[PDB]
């Protein structure tokens, strides 16, 4: 339950972050970071289950 | 808690500074946030210690 709603609230999060900015076509630095924090939380989904 | 936080945001403007309603959904993210804490410190240490 921990991972999967951690992976459903940063799947939240990048979307409605991204929705202030104009609908550019590169990365901004925020959404580097919503990236890297993404990759966390799927990580320790994945450690989960390895463990 | 979140979603309460976030929705609200989305009715002002764009401001810096921390409103009043922002301090106290704060404030009360920090106590569900702990409370979930504590719940997992006595998940940690039922095994070795149940009275604890
Ligand atoms: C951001 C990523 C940073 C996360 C920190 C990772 C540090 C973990 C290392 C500490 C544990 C030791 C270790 O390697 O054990 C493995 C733990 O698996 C794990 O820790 C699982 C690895 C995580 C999988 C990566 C998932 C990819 C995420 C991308 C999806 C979303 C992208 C975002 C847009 C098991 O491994 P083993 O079987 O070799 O055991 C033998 C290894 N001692």
């Amino acid at each position: 339950v921990f991972g999967v709603t951690t992976v459903l609230t940063m799947t939240t999060l990048s979307i409605s972050a991204r929705n202030s900015l104009p609908k550019v076509a590169y990365a901004t630095a925020m959404d580097w970071f919503i990236a890297v924090c993404y990759a966390f939380v799927f990580s320790a989904l994945i450690e989960f289950a390895t463990v | 808690m979140t979603t309460i936080n976030t929705h609200l945001r989305e009715t002002l403007p764009k401001i810096p500074y921390v409103k009043a309603i922002d301090m106290y959904l704060m404030g009360c993210f920090v106590f569900v946030f702990m409370a979930l804490l504590e719940y997992a410190l006595v998940n940690y240490i039922f095994f070795s210690q149940p009275a604890r």
